[PDB]
Order: structure tokens, then C-alpha cells, then sequence
């Protein structure tokens, strides 16, 4: 019964967690290695083509996201949907050092691999 | 002028201070052995420059040698701690104004302290260098002797060839116990290891572009252990599945603690591999990097399996390899912890309530006469509230936690002296039937916590599916992921409070190894480790009289850990789970203890957090979520006791010492240390003895009480409240200052407080008795403001005053009126919430006079 | 005055936590601020001032708790 | 579940402080702000 409902799911859980990561990029990865091992944090790292930026002040933005594109994991990211701590979406025109004490910090930057 | 050494000869040994550029010093023997010693290892440039003048003339040598920096690191007390300000500011580490700040010495406050020790990192390892260099010319000469600190300046030149004696060329072998192991607390507070991160060992150059996909280093860290201590007369295995008993493994992680600082924080945790299911491919860990253990490989890995079992099934969904891989890279800018990804496209921010004050306590007690503004008893416990970005700040107090390296030939002793303390219980494996589980309705960790508590997936497996995953956590290694929450908590700051909830995977395997133990520990009167001895029926007193034993001149004492949970280091918790598993030499193989000893340090030592919604990798600390954490606690606290009195018992000079026996305790007790490598069972004795009868322990989770021959603490031969202090330092890079230590003259008055409770002396029944009792603000504190469950029903009410009247009723002893009528506030509220819905009747004294009274120890 | 003040800004939290004040995180990290330092307050007059601050901050907010019936 | 907001005010009665009256009655016929007070009006 509750074995039953509990197998049922961590299958679930497992097979959807897997609809959304086999690529030629993970697999690329897996073949570059000795013996098909390699290290858990770089998958993410160099696999990923979404990316989340936690931003708790300006300084940390100017520093990080200035401008619509930035380097970062060894990639070139492009910078969409900005959001606040309120949840709501914010405008790249938004974000300056006058304006700041206005903006919900942190700030929440999405970036896509490009 | 003091200058620390470290002597140890036929009639005195230690580690102390005693009395004595171009030094010169002053016999014809000496003079001739010394000079044909220097010739033949003159041209080394290791060793600094000696001239022949009946004097020893030795040029351009420091001011202060590495003694007195690894002595002053290894001692430090901010009251007299110029020595290490002159290191310092002489060597360009900082500026002499930099001392004028508060909590400069501070780790916690202050952490830009860490920087100016790091300055120094560059000259330690060039220090290191030099002894390689030093000791290769003393064996292609034939020259053996022991290497002392105290002979090596802070330029890395030796000097002082006066202990070495002539033999066969190209046969010399120096002995470095003593050197290296006193040396080791210093290479990872000063980051001696840094330069090898860059290109070619320089400084000026970029960081090596490692390759993001390896793992191994195994030749690196062979290489490093070869550079560094390559006279280290002591098989090094990079990987500790090659040790031979836990006292390797101890050694051997000890030195993978150093050289995980310069390999990339990316090739750590989980090693994944690709595996395939029914034709579908999967990614799991069929591994492990530890920056302890160096690389475990699992044993029993599978492909194209063509259906998965419930066993299988709760490896696979515990193993963070598929969370990871499917989450996005985060980038978080809060914290500076490492971070594998987020699992969600929306961080999550959560707070912490206010407290629901109760007014209708509030309105019952002034009308009592309480709150009267200028009383003693008034309030200071409340529910604090948090926003947004608290836990997140908690979770950034990891900072706190270092990566450290431990005096090893000491530590391995004190293990010894620690496993006595742990002698007598009894402990091993047991099955799946046989372990009893209390509270079934803890958390049962990410993701596992999404479908149920531990209740559901004790009552779904079958017995043997348990046993199956008990017998297969013994050849591979499980990663699990721990789970972050803030806990509402009534305290007197406002400091945010969380609590972990371990994967069940990791409790089912640990039950079945520690259960046994865990119960022989809790059922255990009168030992060193009180817990689960109840205060009531007498036991505080019976308690207090075990710590009084047999002390000669009596004084008590307390002390505290600061960031206790967050900044213990990883050596201490992996020698701390040694102890606990020495019971297993039935139940259990090497190669068994080994998978099992993996399988914490993958799962409550440095695990993945999933804090907010996304994922940290946790450098290290305690988890307070895990059942053995307490006793583990007793087993570091102890430890640090049992160093305490190392270092407090090294660290006096021997020649002052005018007792005999304990001169001798002296000695011996150096020998065993940077010395005689097997374990002297006998000696152990002798100073577990020693320490029962003038240092007597009644120790819970990082609490302790002592009772100390107070003599013997005075005059150096126990620990007293600065070698504590001195621990901590080195050991747990915290600074704990005196002002939350307590130190007490008078045993008639008890300990001023032990688990957060004060005694007091009162008679019963012709009688004088202790009993416990707890601050009054707490008391009323816990009454005032509730947290919002117990409104729905009243009876939920009456049991929280009742337990809080309990605990109140010894204030009716209190000289104090005001305490002594809490009491009766309590029991009165008691009578009307009774009212308003023989000695068994909770709403009169008499039930409350039972529980501290031994003659009825009923429950 | 001390336990007075005290218990009023806990429950003033109370009400204002219950106003959805949750969705704002400037002016839920100001008001739990304030509530932080009431309690930790040893002063009268500390208290005094950081409580109208709070009070003025629940009592803005209009479409709350009606006020002009009490 | 408005009976905590009474109970408030009861408590803010009780208090009877000059400031916390002062602005209870500014709002009694409706006149309250609209920011934090720093340590504006209507009407
Ligand atoms: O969280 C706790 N107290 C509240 C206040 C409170 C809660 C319930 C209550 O009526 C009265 C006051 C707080 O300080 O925020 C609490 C209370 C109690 C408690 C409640 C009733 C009677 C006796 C003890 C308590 O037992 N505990 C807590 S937090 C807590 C943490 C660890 C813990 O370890 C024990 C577990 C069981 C045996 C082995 C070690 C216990 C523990
Ligand atoms: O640490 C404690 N309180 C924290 C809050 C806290 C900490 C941990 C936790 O998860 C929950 C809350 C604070 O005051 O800041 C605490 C409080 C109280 C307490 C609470 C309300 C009224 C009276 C006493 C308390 O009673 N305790 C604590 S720590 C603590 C540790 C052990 C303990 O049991 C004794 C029983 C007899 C044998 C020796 C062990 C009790 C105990
Ligand atoms: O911190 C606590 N426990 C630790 C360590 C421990 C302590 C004693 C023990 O054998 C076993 C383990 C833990 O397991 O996490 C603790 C323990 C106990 C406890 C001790 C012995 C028997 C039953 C309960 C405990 O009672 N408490 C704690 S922290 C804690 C915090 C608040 C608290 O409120 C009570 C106090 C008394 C009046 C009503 C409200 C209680 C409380």
C-alpha cells in the first residue's frame, strides 16, 4: 500500500528529472572522461543553459550584469526577465545607483547560454 | 626573555616556555663535534651560516624562530599576546595600528583576521622546503638526530647542530615526529599551501586551468605528500580504503585535509557516472571524492538493469547526481559558499512569525503583583521575528567552519585516552528488527520529505530490505542531501534558528550501526557522559555527588563552544565517528568499517544542503538533525578536554613540577605522544587514572561541568580556563572568551549552570539535597507567548504549564521572594485553567514535591 | 513600562503579519526591525518611538481592521 | 479572526500613551497616512 504509493513517486520524481537533461552536452561530457566519471558540480557548471543570479545590492550588479550580456562558468550569458525579492519583473533601464534604494533587493537575473 | 621549545630529554620533556641575527652562544667536546658536524653539511643551503668564533658563532638568524610562532598560534591568550603582534606586523602581514580595532585576534568578529594570518602562508611553506632540503644533506651525510621547531627560524635556516652524532655517509635517517606534528595546526591557519595553485609554484602567475574533469589528483597528492614531508617516516595512502585500522585512517585523512586547499572546489563530492536502466540512461554516483578520504569507488555498480527494486530505487532518488544535473547553474551572490545549482526558476524567501503573546496569562500575572516595574523577575525571552533573507544569512554562518589540520601524534593519543571514557558500554550492529525508533515523525530530508515523515518509509520497508541496505552501505557509498528549515524558538536574541532534516537513507544505515551503543551510553549511571539520566528522582543530585567523587581541593568550572554546530572541523567529527564505531570488531571487517565510516562523512559532514530552493555544498560541522550528534558532541567535547589537559600538562616546565609521580606522568606522556608509534595500553591507564581523580567530568552534548582539584590547576598540572581558550583557537578557530565562562570556589552552591539550569542547596526530609532550577525570566517567558498550536485546544495549554511548574517548583526554595512566588503564580494559573475545564494530582504541591525526591523514582 | 510596550508591539506584528504585510519585503524588513529592537528595548522612551513608528506603519494602510468603529 | 485587532486596541487603550492616542484619534474619522514615520499626511 503505502510501499506501493511511495515506489510510484520516486519513480515518478525520477523519470521526470530525466525528460530534462539528456542532451549531446551531457553526453559529450560523459565520453570526455577516463572512464565515463566525472566530478558532480562540474555537470551543472558547463552542462546548464539556464542560469539564476541572486543579487543583493547594486554594487554587486554593476560588478556582475552590466550592460544585456555577461561572462560567466566560462560562457557568454545573455541577460532576460530580471526580478525583485517582491517577485515582480523589473527593466534593465530600472537598475541604477539612484534608483536603487527604490528596487526590492535582492534582485533575481535569468541568463541563457548563447 | 621566554622562548617557547620543545624539549624532551632524561629528565624533563614538553613543550613550553623556558629561560635563556648574529646569535653567538658559548665546551671544547661540543665545539670540535659541533664544527666537523657542520663541514660535512655546510654546503646544504638549507642551514643558515656558522662560524667557529670556544664560541659558536651563527649569522643572520631572525628574531623569533618557528617555535614561538607555532607556541604563540598554539597559545594564544589576548592578554599577553605581544610576540605574536611583533610576527605579525614585523613580516609585512599587517600594520601595527591594526591592532587598536576590537576583536582584531576574533575569528567571528573580525574575519579579515584570516588574510593577516595568510600572509604568513608563503614564508611557512618556504620554511618547508628548506627542512626537505635540510634533511636530504643530513642523509646523503650519515647524520641522525631529532628535528626541533625551536632549531628553525622563521627564514627556514637551521642551525644548532649539536644533537646529531656521526654515522656510515648516505645512512643518516633524522626523526621528524616531533617537528611536523606540532607544526601541522599552522599550515592550514596561514594557507601555507596556497602557491600551489599557480602555474609553477609562483605567487605572480595565473591559477592552473585544471582540467574541469578530473577527479582523481591521486599523483598530485602523492606528489605533494613527496615534496613536503617526504621523510614523513609513515606510509601515506592517498586514498584511506588502503589503511590498515582506523589509527591509519586518522593519519592518512589528516594529510588529505591539507591537500585538498589547492585542487580546484569543483573536483569534490559525488563522482557520476552513466549507467543505464531498461536501455534509458541514468547518472548516478558510483563514487566518491572526499577531501579526507581521498577517492572511494563504489563496488557493487550495475548497468542495463531491467527494473529497479524498492532498495535500488531509495539510492537512486537520495543520490543528488539527478537533482543536480537537471537544475540550472546558480550564481549566488549572498553567500559565499559553494554552490551546485538551483532545482527551481524562482527562488524562494521565507521569514520567521512573531510570537502569539497570550494575554489572558499576561492580565492574570500583574494582577498578582508581577511585572511591577522595578522587580527582579521581568522579561527577557521572546519570539524574534526574521525576513526574507535569514535563512540564507544562517546558512552563511558556514563561513565560520575552516579547513583543519590537526597535531596528529597528539591526536592519535588523545583518541586512546578518549576511547577509556567510552569503555565501558557495549555496542555492535544489530539487525532490522531489533533497533527502536523514538519520534517516527521527524523529517525525513529532501526529497523524501515531499511524500512523508521517516514514519512512512520505516512502515513501507520489509525487514530484510532494511538489512539488504544496511549490508550494501557497507561497500559503496550513499551521498544523501540534507534539507534547511528555521525552527521558532523562545530565546533572549534575535538570532535566526534552523533545523536539518538528514535523509532517511542515512538514519536507517545509522541506527543500525550506533543504536546499540546509543542505548548502552543512555542507560549508564554514573559515567563521565550523562545522558539520558533524568534530573528528577534525584538525579541532579546523584549527578553532582558522581562529579564530586573524590577531588582533593574541589572548585568547579564551565565553558562554552562558540559556534559550536557550525565551526567544529572535519577531523574531530571524522575521529569523534572512529570512537563510536570501535565497538564493531565482531560485527564488522576493515573493509566494512571503512564504507560505513564514508557513508557520514558523505551524509552529515559535508553533504549538499537544499537551503531556500536551490542546492550548497556544506564545508563541514555538525547536523543537528542527526541522531548521534549529541553523542558525537560528548566525544569532541571530551576530546577537547583530554587536549586541554595535553597542552596544559606539556606546556608547564617539568623542573617546577615538585610532585614526583606526576613529573613521571610527565615524561611518559611525551613519550607516548611524538613517540612510540604502537599504542601503550599500559601508559593509557596510568593517565586515564590520572585524569579521574583531579579532573572529573559530568559531560553533555558541548556542556560540561568539572570538578578539578583545584591545587593541581593552579600550579599547571590540569586544564584551567585558559587551555580551553587556547584549544579553541587552534583547533576550532574561534576565540571563546571568559565572559561565558564560569568558575566557582564554593561546592555547597552547585554549578552556576550546567544544560542551562542553576542549583541550589535545600534541605529535605533532615536532608541537604540539590536541585535544579531555571532562570524565572524563561519561566514566565514561556508563558507569556506561545506558538499558536496550543490555542486550538486547552489541554495542550495545561501540559505546557505543568511541565513549565515542574521545572519551577524548586524556585520555592529560593532565598529569593519573587522567585519562590513564580512558583505559585504557576500553580494558582494552574488551578483556574484546571477549574475552568494522592500525589498524582497535578494541581497541588505534593505532585510536584515527588519529582525530587528519590525515595520514589516512579514515573 | 517595559512589559506593556513589549507585548503591544508583539501583538502589533501579530495583526500586521496577518494584513498579507508579508509581500512587501522593504516594509516587512523594516517592521520586523523595529519589532527586534522594541524587545531588545531597555529604555521608555525607545520603545515609545519605535512603537508609533510601527503603529503609524499598520495604520496607513487603509481597507484594515476598521478603526473609526472603535 | 478580527478579534485580535479588538483586543489591540484594547491594549492600546490600556497604554493611554499621549503619542499612540494622538494618532489613533487622527484616524478615528479617517484620516490616516500613508508611510512609515522616519525616526506626509492627508487632510
Ligand atoms: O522547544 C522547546 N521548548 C519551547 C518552549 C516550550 C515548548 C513546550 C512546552 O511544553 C513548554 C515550553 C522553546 O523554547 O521555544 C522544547 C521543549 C521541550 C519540553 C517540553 C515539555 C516538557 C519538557 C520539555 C523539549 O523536550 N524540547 C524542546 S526543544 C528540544 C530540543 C531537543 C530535545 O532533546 C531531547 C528530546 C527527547 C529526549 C532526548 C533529548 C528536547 C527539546
Ligand atoms: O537552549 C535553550 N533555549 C534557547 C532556545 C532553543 C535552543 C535549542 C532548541 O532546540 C530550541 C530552543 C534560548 O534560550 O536561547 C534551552 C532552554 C530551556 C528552557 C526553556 C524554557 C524554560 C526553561 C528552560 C531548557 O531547559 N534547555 C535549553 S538547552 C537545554 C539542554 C538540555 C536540557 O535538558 C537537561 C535536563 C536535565 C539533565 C540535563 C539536560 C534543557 C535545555
Ligand atoms: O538540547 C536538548 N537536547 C539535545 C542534547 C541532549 C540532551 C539531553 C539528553 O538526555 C539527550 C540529548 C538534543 O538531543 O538535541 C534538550 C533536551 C531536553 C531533554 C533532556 C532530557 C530529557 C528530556 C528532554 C530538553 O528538555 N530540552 C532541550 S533543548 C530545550 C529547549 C527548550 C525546552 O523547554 C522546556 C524546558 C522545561 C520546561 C518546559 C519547556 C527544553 C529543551
Amino acid at each position: 500500500d503505502k510501499r506501493a504509493k511511495v515506489t510510484s513517486a520516486m519513480q515518478t520524481m525520477l523519470f521526470t528529472m530525466l525528460r530534462k537533461l539528456d542532451n549531446d552536452a551531457l553526453n559529450n561530457i560523459i565520453n570526455n572522461a577516463r572512464d565515463g566519471c566525472v566530478p558532480l558540480n562540474i555537470i551543472p557548471l558547463t552542462t546548464a543553459a539556464k542560469l539564476m543570479v541572486v543579487i543583493p545590492d547594486y554594487n554587486t550588479y554593476k560588478n556582475t550584469c552590466d550592460g544585456t550580456t555577461f561572462t560567466y562558468a566560462s560562457a557568454l550569458w545573455e541577460i532576460q526577465q530580471v526580478v525583485d525579492a517582491d517577485s515582480k519583473i523589473v527593466q534593465l533601464s530600472e537598475i541604477s545607483m539612484d534608483n536603487s534604494p527604490n528596487l526590492a533587493w535582492p534582485l533575481i537575473v535569468t541568463a541563457l547560454r548563447a | 626573555v621566554y622562548r617557547a621549545f620543545d624539549i624532551y630529554n632524561d629528565k624533563v620533556a614538553g613543550f613550553a616556555k623556558f629561560l635563556k641575527y648574529f646569535v653567538v652562544k658559548r665546551t671544547f667536546s661540543n665545539y670540535q663535534h659541533e664544527e666537523t658536524i657542520y663541514n660535512l653539511l655546510k654546503d646544504c643551503p638549507a642551514v643558515a651560516k656558522h662560524d667557529f668564533f670556544p664560541h659558536i658563532s651563527r649569522q643572520r638568524l631572525t628574531k623569533y624562530t618557528m617555535a614561538d610562532l607555532v607556541y604563540a598560534l598554539r597559545h594564544f591568550d589576548e592578554g599577553n599576546c605581544d610576540t605574536l603582534k611583533e610576527i605579525l606586523v614585523t613580516y609585512n602581514c599587517c600594520d601595527d595600528d591594526y591592532f587598536n580595532k576590537k576583536d582584531w585576534y576574533d575569528f567571528v568578529e573580525n574575519p579579515d583576521i584570516l588574510r593577516v594570518y595568510a600572509n604568513l602562508g608563503e614564508r611557512v611553506r618556504q620554511a618547508l622546503l628548506k627542512t626537505v632540503q635540510f634533511c636530504d644533506a643530513m642523509r646523503n651525510a650519515g647524520i641522525v638526530g631529532v628535528l626541533t621547531l625551536d632549531n628553525q627560524d622563521l627564514n627556514g635556516n637551521w642551525y644548532d647542530f649539536g644533537d646529531f652524532i656521526q654515522t656510515t655517509p648516505g645512512s643518516g635517517v633524522p626523526v621528524v615526529d616531533s617537528y611536523y606534528s606540532l607544526l601541522m595546526p599552522i599550515l592550514t591557519l596561514t594557507r601555507a599551501l596556497t602557491a600551489e595553485s599557480h602555474v609553477d609554484t609562483d605567487l605572480t602567475k595565473p591559477y592552473i586551468k585544471w582540467d574541469l574533469l578530473k577527479y582523481d589528483f591521486t599523483e598530485e597528492r602523492l606528489k605533494l605528500f613527496d615534496r613536503y614531508f617526504k621523510y614523513w617516516d609513515q606510509t601515506y595512502h592517498p586514498n584511506c580504503v588502503n589503511c590498515l585500522d582506523d589509527r591509519c585512517i586518522l593519519h592518512c585523512a589528516n594529510f588529505n585535509v591539507l591537500f585538498s586547499t589547492v585542487f580546484p572546489p569543483t573536483s569534490f563530492g559525488p563522482l557520476v557516472r552513466k549507467i543505464f536502466v531498461d536501455g534509458v540512461p541514468f547518472v548516478v554516483s558510483t563514487g566518491y571524492h572526499f577531501r579526507e578520504l581521498g577517492v572511494v569507488h563504489n563496488q557493487d555498480v550495475n548497468l542495463h538493469s531491467s527494473r529497479l527494486s524498492f532498495k535500488e530505487l531509495l539510492v537512486y532518488a537520495a543520490d543528488p547526481a539527478m537533482h543536480a544535473a537537471s537544475g540550472n547553474l546558480l550564481l549566488d551572490k549572498r553567500t559565499t559558499c559553494f554552490s551546485v545549482a538551483a532545482l527551481t526558476n524562482n527562488v524562494a524567501f521565507q521569514t520567521v512569525k512573531p510570537g502569539n503573546f497570550n494575554k489572558d496569562f499576561y492580565d492574570f500575572a500583574v494582577s498578582k503583583g508581577f511585572f511591577k516595574e522595578g522587580s527582579s523577575v521581568e522579561l527577557k525571552h521572546f519570539f524574534f521575528a526574521q525576513d526574507g533573507n535569514a535563512a540564507i544569512s544562517d546558512y552563511d554562518y558556514y563561513r565560520y567552519n575552516l579547513p583543519t589540520m590537526c597535531d596528529i601524534r597528539q591526536l592519535l593519543f588523545v583518541v586512546e585516552v578518549v576511547d577509556k571514557y567510552f569503555d565501558c558500554y557495549d555496542g555492535g550492529c544489530i539487525n532490522a528488527n531489533q533497533v527502536i525508533v523514538n519520534n517516527l515523525d521527524k523529517s525525513a530530508g529532501f526529497p523524501f520529505n515531499k511524500w512523508g515523515k521517516a514514519r512512512l518509509y520505516y512502515d513501507s520497508m520489509s525487514y530484510e530490505d532494511q538489512d539488504a541496505l544496511f549490508a550494501y552501505t557497507k561497500r559503496n557509498v550513499i551521498p544523501t542531501i540534507t534539507q534547511m528549515n528555521l525552527k521558532y524558538a523562545i530565546s533572549a536574541k534575535n538570532r535566526a534558528r534552523t533545523v536539518a532534516g538528514v535523509s532517511i537513507c542515512s538514519t536507517m544505515t545509522n541506527r543500525q550501526f550506533h543504536q546499540k551503543l546509543l542505548k548502552s551510553i543512555a542507560a549508564t549511571r554514573g559515567a563521565t557522559v550523562v545522558i539520558g539520566t533524568s534530573k528528577f528522582y534525584g538525579g541532579w543530585h546523584n549527578m553532582l555527588k558522581t562529579v564530586y567523587s573524590d577531588v582533593e581541593n574541589p572548585h568547579l568550572m564551565g565553558w562554552d563552544y562558540p559556534k559550536c554546530d557550525r565551526a567544529m572541523p572535519n577531523m574531530l567529527r571524522i575521529m569523534a565517528s572512529l570512537v563510536l564505531a570501535r565497538k564493531h570488531t565482531t560485527c564488522c571487517s576493515l573493509s566494512h568499517r571503512f564504507y560505513r565510516l564514508a557513508n557520514e562523512c558523505a551524509q552529515v559532514l559535508s553533504e549538499m544542503v537544499m537551503c531556500g530552493g536551490s542546492l550548497y555544498v556544506k564545508p563541514g560541522g555538525t547536523s543537528s538533525g542527526d541522531a548521534t550528534t549529541a553523542y558525537a558532541n560528548s566525544v569532541f567535547n571530551i576530546c577537547q578536554a583530554v587536549t586541554a589537559n595535553v597542552n596544559a600538562l606539556l606546556s608547564t616546565d617539568g623542573n617546577k613540577i615538585a610532585d614526583k609521580y606526576v613529573r613521571n606522568l610527565q615524561h611518559r606522556l611525551y613519550e607516548c605522544l611524538y613517540r612510540n608509534r604502537d599504542v601503550d595500553t599500559d601508559f593509557v591507564n596510568e593517565f586515564y587514572a590520572y585524569l579521574r581523580k583531579h579532573f572529573s567530568m559530568m559531560i553533555l552534548s558541548d556542556d560540561a561541568v568539572v570538578c578539578f582539584n583545584s591545587t593541581y590547576a593552579s600550579q599547571g598540572l590540569v586544564a584551567s580556563i585558559k587551555n580551553f581558550k587556547s584549544v579553541l583557537y587552534y583547533q576550532n578557530n574561534v576565540f571563546m572568551s571568559e565572559a561565558k565562562c564560569w568558575t566557582e570556589t564554593d561546592l555547597t552552591k552547585g554549578p552556576h549552570e550546567f544544560c542551562s539550569q542553576h542549583t541550589m542547596l535545600v534541605k529535605q526530609g533532615d536532608d541537604y539535597v540539590y536541585l535544579p532550577y531555571p532562570d524565572p525570566s524563561r519561566i514566565l517567558g514561556a508563558g507569556c507567548f506561545v506558538d499558536d498550536i496550543v490555542k486550538t485546544d486547552g489541554t495542550l495549554m495545561i501540559e505546557r504549564f505543568v511541565s513549565l511548574a515542574i521545572d519551577a517548583y524548586p524556585l520555592t526554595k529560593h532565598p529569593n521572594q519573587e522567585y519562590a512566588d513564580v512558583f505559585h503564580l504557576y500553580l494558582q494559573y494552574i488551578r483556574k485553567l484546571h477549574d475552568e475545564l494522592n500525589t498524582s494530582r497535578y494541581w497541588e504541591p505534593e505532585f510536584y514535591e515527588a519529582m525530587y525526591t528519590p525515595h520514589t523514582v516512579l514515573q | 513600562k517595559m512589559s506593556d510596550v513589549k507585548c503591544t508591539s508583539v501583538v502589533l506584528l501579530s495583526v500586521l503579519q496577518q494584513l498579507r504585510v508579508e509581500s512587501s519585503s522593504k516594509l516587512w524588513a523594516q517592521c520586523v526591525q523595529l519589532h527586534n529592537d522594541i524587545l531588545l528595548a531597555k529604555d521608555t522612551t525607545e520603545a515609545f518611538e519605535k512603537m508609533v513608528s510601527l503603529l503609524s506603519v499598520l495604520l496607513s494602510m487603509q481597507g484594515a481592521v476598521d478603526i473609526n468603529k472603535l
